[PDB]
């Protein structure tokens, strides 16, 4: 955190583990990390704590609640035009804060704890500087797109690809996140 | 419908360290 960026991956739960969750909607585990690796039973993405916020795309969460060690949570926040949704942050989880320095250089941290630099080229828009195949951003929804000093800029939302390989990302913004917030 | 389980987690907060021998 802070100079360079660096990250790390851990595995919680498995599949019958996660399915018994997923329908008694009580997480017993510990969370730690920004980011949480999440999933539904039709599929995995991510989820970011921004300011005591756990925020993630709607096309992944809907409207659906998290488990929680306390039962299902409802959500906070639900914005299907801006593809969002937010819950509390769960009890454990450490927040980004938005970037302050409006920095163009931007780092993609994906499912398995890489951080891929992309190219600011639009609010919402950035290009790979490295193209990676599709496969390689899918479950990576929800997932943040760091400023150099590691202050969340927007949350990955989808890949711009061509015959399977993605150049560039769009992103959600933090903008849309107080946005979201204050609707 | 089922509630959205956390099944992992990535950690920013990390900084180098000399892996300790265990
Ligand atoms: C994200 O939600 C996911 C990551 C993309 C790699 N994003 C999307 O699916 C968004 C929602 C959409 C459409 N997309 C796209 O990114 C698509 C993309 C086209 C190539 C094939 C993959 C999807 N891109 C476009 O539609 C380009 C046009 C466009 C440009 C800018 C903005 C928009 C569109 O906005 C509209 C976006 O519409 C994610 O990670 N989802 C979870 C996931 O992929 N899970 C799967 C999974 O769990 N299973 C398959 C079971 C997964 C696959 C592999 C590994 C792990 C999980
Ligand atoms: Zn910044």
């Amino acid at each position: 955190m802070g100079a360079p960026i660096t990250a790390y991956a851990q595995q919680t739960r498995g599949l019958l583990g996660c399915i018994i969750t997923s329908l008694t909607g009580r997480d017993k585990n510990q969370v730690e990390g920004e980011v949480q690796i999440v999933s539904t039973a039709t599929q995995t993405f991510l989820a970011t704590c921004i300011n005591g916020v756990c925020w993630t795309v709607y096309h992944g969460a809907g409207t659906r609640t998290i488990a929680s060690p306390k039962g299902p949570v409802i959500q906070m926040y639900t914005n299907v035009d801006q593809d969002l949704v937010g819950w509390p942050a769960p009890q454990g989880s450490r927040s980004l804060t938005p970037c302050t320095c409006g920095s163009s250089d931007l780092y993609l941290v994906t499912r398995h704890a890489d951080v891929i630099p992309v190219r600011r080229r639009g609010d919402s828009r950035g290009s790979l500087l490295s193209p990676r195949p599709i496969s390689y951003l899918k479950g990576s929804s929800g997932g943040p797109l760091l400023c150099p000093a590691g202050h969340a800029v927007g949350l990955f939302r989808a890949a711009v690809c061509t015959r399977g390989v993605a150049k560039a990302v769009d992103f959600i913004p933090v903008e849309n996140l107080e946005t979201t917030m204050r609707s | 419908k089922g509630s959205v389980v956390i099944v992992g987690r990535i950690v920013l907060s990390g900084k180098p360290a000399i892996i300790p021998k265990k």
